[PDB]
């Protein structure tokens, strides 16, 4: 109820199928959490203007 | 310490709950509670799926728990201390795994034994007792541990019955008959 | 800067902080970490995650007691320079070691440069 919508406020509120945010990142690498439907060998275009090409896809973290 | 080790494996955290609850005397209170939290937390579709995703942050973690102990007080203070550590060490996807382990400590302190007729049906209530009966007839079940005996509708097994309980089972099913019998009129 | 942090670790020369805000460094940014032994000038090489960074240290390290402020002072630190670095032996900082005291500066460049 009152937890139910404290819940939906705290909530991330970010589909993150098709996107995802960063949270590693050093030495030219690094690993996202999202990208649910995302294609393997496909070009990621990071917020940063940055392009990478992802070569592992393990669950939840690309 | 536990009478009974798991071997931790996230069963370490359920440990040491146990001793603690134990001698605060209050697991019952603390496991019924944790059920009742987890039942209406699982049941916000948001933080009941999203609380298994790892998606959230050691901050946004903690934000959730306020939300958990809105949803809830009291009823053992040793796993409210405890949704925070989870929080902290940001796991609360293996956090109903915790639930489960604690569970099981908390009726081994009580001396419950669970048991299970799987089966490829759901059988007679004569055969529930016979087999019930027959449990505790055995030393297999001996006293002050309790038999919760849970018969359960397998379709993957084919005919028979496995009763299992005491990491010994005895498996009367007709599929593992059948696999043998199979097996040397192939041979 | 509000980006602050404590030291979390201390394994070598190879400091990791703990940034209590959500605003970071980035890659090759820059630390001072304030130390009896003075400013500590550190670069950020890998970001661990959850705000907490791994430290390359550019300034010796040792005595560091764990939880230690930081500030972040940004980007490849930028020393500073002219023709006054002529007739001047500098140490990492950039500070004169032939000890003809502080450098002219004109430009001031940041370490890192592409």
């Amino acid at each position: 109820s009152i937890l139910e919508e404290r819940i939906k406020g705290v909530s991330d509120e970010a589909n993150l199928n098709e996107t995802g945010r960063v949270l590693a990142v050093g030495d030219g690498i690094a690993r996202v959490f999202g990208l649910n439907n995302i294609q393997a060998e496909e070009l990621v275009e990071f917020s940063s203007g940055v392009k990478g090409m992802a070569l592992n896809l393990e669950p939840g973290q690309v | 310490p536990p009478p009974v080790r798991l071997f931790g494996v996230e069963g370490t955290y359920a440990t040491a709950l146990y001793q603690a609850a134990a001698k605060n005397s209050s697991i019952d209170a603390a496991f019924q509670s944790l059920q009742k939290v987890e039942s209406t937390v699982k049941k916000n579709p948001k933080l009941g799926h999203l609380l298994l995703n790892p998606a959230l942050s050691l901050k946004d973690r903690n934000s959730v728990i306020d939300a958990i102990v809105e949803t809830h007080k009291n009823l053992d203070g040793y796993v409210v201390n405890l949704l925070k550590v989870l929080s902290e060490n940001n796991r609360l996807g293996c956090f109903e795994k915790i639930a489960s382990d604690f569970g099981v400590l908390n009726d081994a302190h009580n001396g419950l034994l669970k048991g299970t007729v799987t089966s490829a049906e759901p059988l007679d209530p004569k055969s529930f007792k016979r087999i019930e009966k027959a449990l505790s007839a055995s030393k297999l079940v001996g006293q002050g541990k309790s038999l919760k005996l849970e018969n359960v509708v397998k379709p993957e097994i084919k005919g028979g019955l496995i009763v299992e309980l005491g990491d010994k089972t005895v498996d009367l099913s007709i599929s593992t008959k059948i696999q043998k019998l199979n097996k040397v009129l192939e041979d | 800067t509000p980006i602050t942090g404590k030291v979390t670790a201390v394994i070598g020369a190879i400091v990791d902080v703990h940034f209590e805000q959500s605003e970071l460094p980035a890659i090759l940014n820059a630390l001072e970490i304030k130390t009896p032994q003075g400013k500590l000038v550190l670069e950020v090489a890998q970001h661990l995650g959850e705000n907490t960074v791994r430290t390359i240290a550019m300034d010796g390290t040792e005595g560091l007691v764990r939880g230690e402020k930081v500030l972040d002072t940004g980007g490849p630190i930028s020393v500073p320079v002219g023709r006054e670095t002529l007739g001047r032996i500098i140490n990492v900082i950039g500070e004169p070691i032939d000890e003809r005291g502080p450098i002219k500066s004109k430009l001031r460049k940041p370490i890192h440069a592409d």
